[PDB]
RNA sequence: AGUGUGGAGAUCGAAGAUGAUUAGAAACCAUUGUAGUCCACACUGCAAACGAUGACACCCAUGAAUUGGGGAUAUCUUCACGUUUUCUGUUUUACGCGAAAGCUUUGAGGUUACAGUCUCAGGGGGGAGUACG
RNA sequence: UGCUGUUGCUGUUAAAGGGUUCGUAGUUGAACUGUGGGC
C-alpha cells in the first residue's frame, strides 16, 4: 500500500504499544 | 574525493576501515560472538538426534510433489 | 636511425607510420580521415619544376576545423607563402 | 570577501615594479617622516595617513621614499594604537550592532551577521596574541 | 529519467528558493508563477455579425471611432493548457 | 604562393589585378562573422558588413592554383556547386583545364557506395559554398579526399584544407572569383607566360540567366 | 587553497601538451619547479624555458616540441630506498625502456637511473614519458 | 575475380604488393581479395568464437537472427575482427569472414630488458574499452605464456604475442565486447610515440 | 593574421586591452597632474583617483570630486600630466 | 502542519451536518461549517528541506544574450543611448566522459597513462528505521 | 573478490552528500636567503 499510510499504522500501533506498557507497569 | 591522502594521517585510515568493515554481513558473522547461538548444531559439522515423527513437506511452484521429511 | 633494432642488429619494425606535421602524432592506418597534400614548386620564369613538396596532416585536425590554421603556419615556416604584407 | 559569505571579489592595488621615487620629488625623506607624525597627532589612523600623503601631497609610496612603513615609523615615535587597527574597527563594528539589537529584537538577519563579526574577531584576537602584540589573557 | 533540462519551470539551478504560487483560470489550481502556462488575450466585444448592427445604430461608433477591447492575461497549469 | 621560389616574385596582386576584385565586390562579406574566419577579416564598413583582407585573399588564391595544377590527370579532379550561381562558373572553369563537374541536389552515397554506378573516386574536390555543400565535405571525409573551398565572412570550416577568403553569395562575386583561378593555373602549366591581357571573357565565366 | 605549486604546474603542461599547443604559461613558479624541468630539459622532452621576474613568485614560459606523453606529481613524497626503485618503475611506468622517475636526495634533485647510479635514495617527487 | 576500386586494381596489376603500403597511407580497403593477394594462403588462420541469437517481438510473435563472429591473424603482427548478422546461421558465417579481412590492422612488439633475439612482447601498457568491459595488456619477462581468460588468449595468439599480462574489469560475460576490448588494445600499440622514432622520418609520394 | 603569437612577448594591441593584474607584469593604473587651482596662483599636485577632499590657497573649496573611479575636476582649472 | 498563553476573526476551510452520485459512497460534485488560517511571546526541528549533484583551488573550444561597477572614443531631451575593452554574477547553444538518458569555461571532463586538500555516507532484496536501552 | 579498495572502489537517475551555517581538538597549508670562476 502507500508508505505514508503504512507509517501511519505504524505510529498508531507504537502509541498503542506505549499506553499498554504505561498502564501495565 | 572520496579519501584523506595526507603523510601523518594514519590514524584516520584506520578507524575508516574498522568500522565499515562492520557492513560485511560475511565479516561481521563471523566476529560477532552471537553467532552458532542460533545454530542448531553449535558450530559443528554433524549431529546426533532421535527420531520422533515423519512429514510431508510439498515442494514450491513450479513444482509439485511430497518430499519425506523426518522431524528429529 | 628510425625505428627500433635489438643488440644483434636487425630492424624489429615491420612498418614506420607517418608523423603528423601539426603535432607531430603518428598517423594510423584506421584513420580513414588524414590526408596528404602535395604543393608544387615554381621556377623564375613561372613553371613548375616538375616536383612536389609533400606534408600531411592527422584527421583529428581537419575533423576539429583546425586544418586551415595548421596549414597556414607551416607554409610560412616552409616559404611556400609570404609572412607579412608589402611596404609601399 | 572570502572568509564569511559568497562573495568572490578581486577589487585591489597593483604595485609598481620599479620602486625608485620619480624624479620630480624634490621632498627629502625628514621632511615626510616628520609629516607623517603630524599627521597621527591628528588623531588619524595609519590608513588614513597614507591616504592623504597620496591625495594631496604626491607621495604615491612612503616605503619608496624613506625607506620604513608608516606603522613602524609611529612605533618608533611611541604614537602607535593601543590595539591594532583591523581589531578596532570590528569591534566597533560589533557594539554598533548590539546596540541596535537591543531595541530590534525579531531583527533575525543581523543576528546572523552579528555571529559572524565576533567569531571574526576571535580568529585575529587568537593570531594577535600569538605575536604578542596583544596582552595575554585578553578577551573581547 | 529527467524529461525536461528546466523541470518544466523556468527556473535554473539556484537562483531562487521559492515563487508565490497563483490559481489557474479554470480549475482554480495553486501553480507557482514561473510554472504556469501565461498569455495575455485582447478580444472583441461583439463579433463581426453583431459589430455592425451595433455601429449602424450607435451616434457615437462608426468607421472613425473604433469599438472597445477586453484585455485580460491569462494563466493556466499544466493540465488546463493540454485540454482546452 | 605569393613569395616564388629563388625570390621571382612574379606572382604578385598588380594593380590591373586589384580593380578586378574591387569591381565585383569579392572583398564584401556578410554582416555576421564566425571564429574560424576571424584571421581573414580586416575591419567592419558602415552597415556591419564585414572586409577581407585583399593581401591574405590573394594568397590563399596562389596556393589553389599549386595544387589543383600538380595533378597528373587533370580529369581526377572534381568540382561540385549546389547552387545555382555556380552552374555557369564550374562549367566553363572545367573546360579550359579537364577537370569534371557536378551540379543541382547531392545524391547521397556518391563516394561510399560501390554499388552504385556513378561511384566517383577523385583526389581533390573543390566546393563553391561550405554550407550549402555538406553532403560532399561530410563523405569526402571517410575517403581521404582533400577539400578546397570558398568560403565567406561566415562559414563551418570543418574538414576542409584549403580556404579561400572571398565571396560566393552574388552572380558577379562568383564568376569573378574563377575567373582568376583559371587563369592562374594555366600560366603556371605554361599555356601563357604573363597572359596579359587575356582574350578570355569574365562574362562568359557569369551565371547569365537563363 | 592551492597547497601544492609543484602539482599545479605539472597538471598545466600535460593539459597543455595533449591539446597539441606550442607554448604554455606557468604560474606560480619556484625552485623546485625550475629544478623539475631542467631534468626534463636534459633528456629532451621540452625545449627552452625563460622565467620572467616581477618582484613575487615569478611565471615562466615553456616551450613544448611534441615529445611529451604525460608529467605528474605524486603526493605525499613517499620515501625511496635503494631497493624500492624496482617497485616504483613496475607500477608508474609505462615499460622498463623509457620513462623516468624523479626523485629529491641529499645530493639533490635527479632522475632515478642517476640516483641508482650514486647509490642514493631519497623522496619520490613525480614522473614524466 | 574483377576488382572494383583503383587500389584493388593496383593489387591486381602487382603494383602494390605489400601490405605496409595500404597500412602508411591509411588507404581503406574494400575488397578481401586484396588481403588474400597481399598475403600468402598460408599463413592466413581464421577461427569463429561464439554465435548467439538476437529477437525481435513482432505483432503475431518474434523473429530471430544469428550473429558471429570471426578472427584473422598471421600470428606474425597482423591480426583483424568482424561481426555480422545474417537470417540463417550459414549466411552470417559467410559475412563474418569478408569483414575480418577488411579489418587487418598492424601489431608492434617490442622487448622486456634485454633486446636480443625476436620481439616476443608488447613495448608499453595499453587498454582497450567497449561498453563496460576494459583489457588492459602489461609487458611479461621471457618465458610467461599468455596469462589471460581463454576467450583474449585466443586473440592474443593469432596476433604474435608470446608473453603478456593481462586483466579485465566490467561485465566480461558479455563477449560480444569483451572480442572488441581487444582489438582496441592491440591496435593502441602502434600510436604511441616512444623515444625510438623521435626525429628524422622521410615522407613519400 | 598569418603570425603566431609569443606568449613571452606580446603584442601592444593585445596587451593594452588587458586587466591590470592579468598583464604579463601587474603594475598601477593612476597617475599625477599639476593643478593651478581656481583662483590660487599656487600649483599643487593631484591623485588621478582621489578620495578624499582636496583644497587650494586661494580658491580653498575645491580641486576635484570624489567619484566611483576618476576623480572629476572642478571646473576653471589646469591639468596637466606627469612622468612616471 | 502541530502544541501553550493572550488578541483577532473578513476569506477559505481538516472534523461534522444536509443535498447529489453510486449495487454501495463512507469519497470525487453542491450549500454550509468548528479547529485552523492572521498577530505577540514561548515550544516543535520535519519536507520531492531537489540541482535527487559537500566545501576550497588550477586548466579548458565556439557562438548568444543579460544584471551591477569602472575605462576610452554615434544619437536624443534640458539623464538616457550607440561602439569596443574590463571585473563580478546569471542563462542558452567542441574535444572528452558515461551502461545509457545525458554532462560540457557555472562538468558528471583533465582517471587502469589510476595521488591538489579536508570531510559525510554505502556494501544483494525484505524483517525495518522495527525491538531493547 | 579493485565485492573493504594505502597501492585500488562507489554516492544525478542502480545502495549511498548532511536543510544551511559557525566552530575546538585533528588533517592540510604560498614565494624568497643558492648559475663558483680561470688554466
Ligand atoms: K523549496
Ligand atoms: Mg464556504
Ligand atoms: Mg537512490
Ligand atoms: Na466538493
Ligand atoms: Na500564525
Ligand atoms: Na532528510
Ligand atoms: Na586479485
Ligand atoms: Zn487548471
Amino acid at each position: 500500500m502507500r508508505p505514508k499510510w503504512h507509517k501511519k499504522r505504524i505510529k498508531r500501533l507504537k502509541l498503542r504499544r506505549r499506553r499498554m506498557r504505561q498502564r501495565s507497569k | 574525493m572520496t579519501k584523506t591522502n595526507g603523510q601523518n594521517a594514519a590514524r584516520k585510515l584506520v578507524r575508516l576501515r574498522c568500522r565499515n568493515r562492520w557492513a560485511d554481513k560475511g565479516w561481521k558473522r563471523a566476529h560477532t560472538f552471537s553467532a552458532r547461538k542460533a545454530n542448531p548444531f553449535g558450530g559443528s559439522s554433524h549431529a546426533k538426534g532421535i527420531v520422533l515423527e515423519k512429514i510431508g513437506v510439498g515442494a514450491k511452484q513450479p513444482n509439485s510433489a511430497i518430499r519425506k521429511c523426518v522431524r528429529v | 636511425t628510425i625505428g627500433m633494432f635489438n643488440e644483434e642488429g636487425e630492424n624489429v619494425d615491420l612498418y614506420i607510420p607517418r608523423k603528423c606535421h601539426a603535432t607531430t602524432t603518428l598517423i594510423e592506418a584506421h584513420d580513414h580521415a588524414a590526408v596528404q597534400i602535395s604543393i608544387a614548386n615554381v621556377g623564375p620564369n613561372g613553371v613548375i619544376n616538375g616536383t612536389t613538396t609533400t606534408l600531411c596532416i592527422a584527421g583529428y585536425l581537419r575533423s576539429q576545423g583546425e586544418s586551415d590554421h595548421a596549414i597556414n603556419h607551416i607554409t610560412i615556416d616552409r616559404g611556400i607563402m609570404r609572412i607579412k604584407t608589402g611596404k609601399p | 570577501v572570502r572568509m564569511h559569505g559568497n562573495g568572490r571579489g578581486k577589487a585591489s592595488s597593483a604595485l609598481p615594479y620599479r620602486r625608485t621615487p620619480p624624479a620630480w620629488l624634490k621632498i627629502a625623506s625628514r621632511n615626510v617622516v616628520k609629516m607623517v607624525c603630524k599627521s597621527s597627532r591628528k588623531g588619524m589612523m595609519p590608513s588614513q595617513i597614507g591616504m592623504e600623503l597620496r591625495d594631496s601631497m604626491g607621495i604615491a609610496q612612503v616605503k619608496n621614499v624613506t625607506g620604513r612603513k608608516i606603522l613602524r615609523i609611529l612605533k618608533h615615535n611611541g604614537l602607535a594604537p593601543e590595539i591594532p587597527e583591523d581589531l578596532y574597527f570590528l569591534v566597533k563594528r560589533a557594539t554598533q550592532m548590539r546596540k541596535h539589537l537591543e531595541r530590534h529584537t525579531t531583527d533575525r538577519d543581523t543576528k546572523y551577521r552579528l555571529i559572524l563579526v565576533e567569531s571574526r574577531i576571535h580568529r585575529l584576537a587568537r593570531y594577535y596574541k600569538r605575536v604578542k602584540q596583544l596582552p595575554p589573557t585578553w578577551k573581547y | 529519467t529527467t524529461k525536461r533540462r528546466n523541470h518544466g519551470r523556468s527556473k535554473p539551478a539556484h537562483s531562487r528558493g521559492r515563487v508565490k504560487p497563483i490559481h489557474c483560470f479554470n480549475c482554480g489550481r495553486l501553480t507557482p508563477k514561473d510554472k504556469a502556462v501565461g498569455r495575455f488575450v485582447v478580444r472583441r466585444m461583439l463579433d463581426a455579425a453583431s459589430a455592425r448592427d451595433v455601429a449602424e445604430a450607435s451616434p457615437v461608433y462608426g468607421a472613425n471611432f473604433p469599438m472597445p477591447r477586453l484585455y485580460m492575461k491569462q494563466r493556466f497549469c499544466i493540465a488546463c493548457a493540454i485540454h482546452s | 604562393m605569393s613569395a616564388v621560389e629563388s625570390g621571382s616574385k612574379v606572382l604578385r596582386m598588380k594593380e590591373s589585378d586589384a580593380q578586378k576584385l574591387l569591381a565585383m565586390r569579392c572583398h564584401i562579406g556578410t554582416r555576421n562573422q564566425s571564429s574560424a574566419m576571424k584571421k581573414y577579416i580586416y575591419g567592419r564598413t558602415a552597415e556591419g558588413s564585414h572586409i577581407i583582407d585583399v593581401h591574405m585573399m590573394w594568397e590563399k588564391l596562389i596556393l589553389a592554383a599549386r595544387v589543383i595544377a600538380a595533378v597528373e590527370n587533370p580529369k581526377d579532379v572534381c568540382v561540385c556547386s549546389s547552387r545555382l550561381y555556380g552552374t555557369r562558373a564550374i562549367y566553363k572553369f572545367s573546360q579550359h583545364v579537364g577537370t569534371s563537374f557536378h551540379g543541382g541536389r547531392f545524391i547521397p552515397g556518391t563516394f561510399t557506395n560501390q554499388i552504385q554506378k556513378k561511384f566517383v573516386q577523385p583526389r581533390v574536390l573543390v566546393v563553391t559554398d561550405p554550407r550549402t555543400d555538406h553532403q560532399a565535405i561530410r563523405e569526402a571525409s571517410l575517403v581521404n579526399i582533400p577539400v578546397i573551398a570558398l568560403c565567406d565572412t561566415d562559414a563551418p570550416l570543418e574538414y576542409v584544407d584549403i580556404a579561400i577568403p572571398c565571396n560566393n553569395r552574388g552572380i558577379k562575386s562568383i564568376g569573378m572569383m574563377y575567373w582568376l583561378l583559371a587563369r592562374e593555373v594555366l600560366r603556371l602549366r605554361g599555356t601563357i607566360v604573363r597572359s596579359v591581357p587575356w582574350e578570355e571573357k569574365v562574362d562568359l565565366f557569369f551565371y547569365r540567366d537563363p | 587553497t592551492m597547497m601544492s605549486v609543484l602539482a599545479n604546474a605539472l597538471r598545466t603542461i600535460a593539459s597543455a601538451e595533449r591539446r597539441g599547443k606550442r607554448q604554455v604559461l606557468i604560474r606560480p613558479s619556484s625552485k623546485v619547479v625550475v629544478k623539475f624541468l631542467q631534468v626534463m630539459q636534459k633528456h629532451g622532452y621540452i625545449g627552452e624555458f625563460e622565467i620572467i621576474d616581477d618582484h613575487r613568485a615569478g611565471k615562466i614560459v615553456v616551450n613544448l616540441n611534441g615529445r611529451l606523453n604525460k608529467c605528474g606529481a605524486i603526493c605525499p613524497r613517499f620515501d625511496c630506498a635503494t631497493t624500492d626503485y624496482e617497485k616504483w618503475m613496475k607500477n608508474i611506468l609505462p615499460s622498463r625502456q623509457f620513462g623516468f622517475v624523479v626523485l629529491t636526495t641529499s645530493l639533490g634533485i635527479m632522475d632515478h637511473e642517476e640516483a641508482r647510479s650514486r647509490n642514493t635514495g631519497g623522496k619520490v617527487l613525480g614522473f614524466f614519458y | 575475380w574483377v576488382p572494383c576500386t583503383k587500389l584493388g586494381r593496383l593489387v591486381k596489376a602487382q603494383k602494390v604488393t605489400s601490405l605496409e603500403e595500404i597500412f602508411l597511407f591509411s588507404m581503406p580497403i574494400k575488397e578481401h581479395q586484396i588481403v588474400d593477394t597481399l598475403i600468402a594462403e598460408g599463413q592466413l588462420h581464421d577461427e569463429m568464437m561464439k554465435i548467439y541469437p538476437v529477437q525481435k517481438a513482432t505483432s503475431a510473435g518474434q523473429r530471430t537472427r544469428f550473429k558471429a563472429f570471426n578472427v584473422v591473424g598471421d600470428c606474425d603482427g597482423h591480426i583483424g575482427i568482424g561481426a555480422r548478422v545474417g537470417k540463417e546461421v550459414s549466411l552470417a558465417i559467410r559475412a563474418s569472414m569478408i569483414a575480418a579481412k577488411l579489418n587487418i590492422v598492424p601489431v608492434r612488439r617490442g622487448y622486456w630488458g634485454n633486446k636480443i633475439g625476436e620481439p616476443h612482447t608488447i613495448p608499453m601498457k595499453v587498454t582497450g574499452k567497449c561498453g563496460s568491459v576494459a583489457v588492459r595488456l602489461v609487458p611479461a619477462p621471457r618465458g610467461t605464456g599468455i596469462v589471460a581468460a581463454p576467450v583474449p588468449k585466443k586473440i592474443l595468439e593469432f596476433a604474435g604475442v608470446e608473453d603478456v599480462y593481462t586483466s579485465s574489469r566490467g561485465k566480461t560475460r558479455t563477449h560480444g565486447n569483451l572480442i572488441m576490448a581487444t582489438f582496441y588494445a592491440l591496435r593502441k600499440t602502434y600510436g604511441f610515440l616512444t623515444p625510438d622514432l623521435w626525429a628524422d622520418t622521410e615522407p613519400s609520394r | 593574421g598569418f603570425f603566431d603569437a609569443d606568449l613571452s612577448y606580446p603584442t601592444v594591441r593585445t596587451e593594452r586591452m588587458k586587466h591590470k593584474r592579468r598583464r604579463l607584469v601587474q603594475g598601477p593604473n593612476s597617475y599625477f597632474m599639476d593643478v593651478s587651482c581656481p583662483r590660487c596662483r599656487q600649483v599643487t599636485v593631484v591623485y588621478s583617483h582621489a578620495t578624499t577632499s582636496v583644497e587650494c590657497k586661494g580658491c580653498s573649496k575645491k580641486l576635484c570630486r570624489p567619484t566611483g573611479g576618476k576623480a572629476l575636476l572642478v571646473e576653471g582649472c589646469g591639468y596637466r600630466r606627469k612622468p612616471d
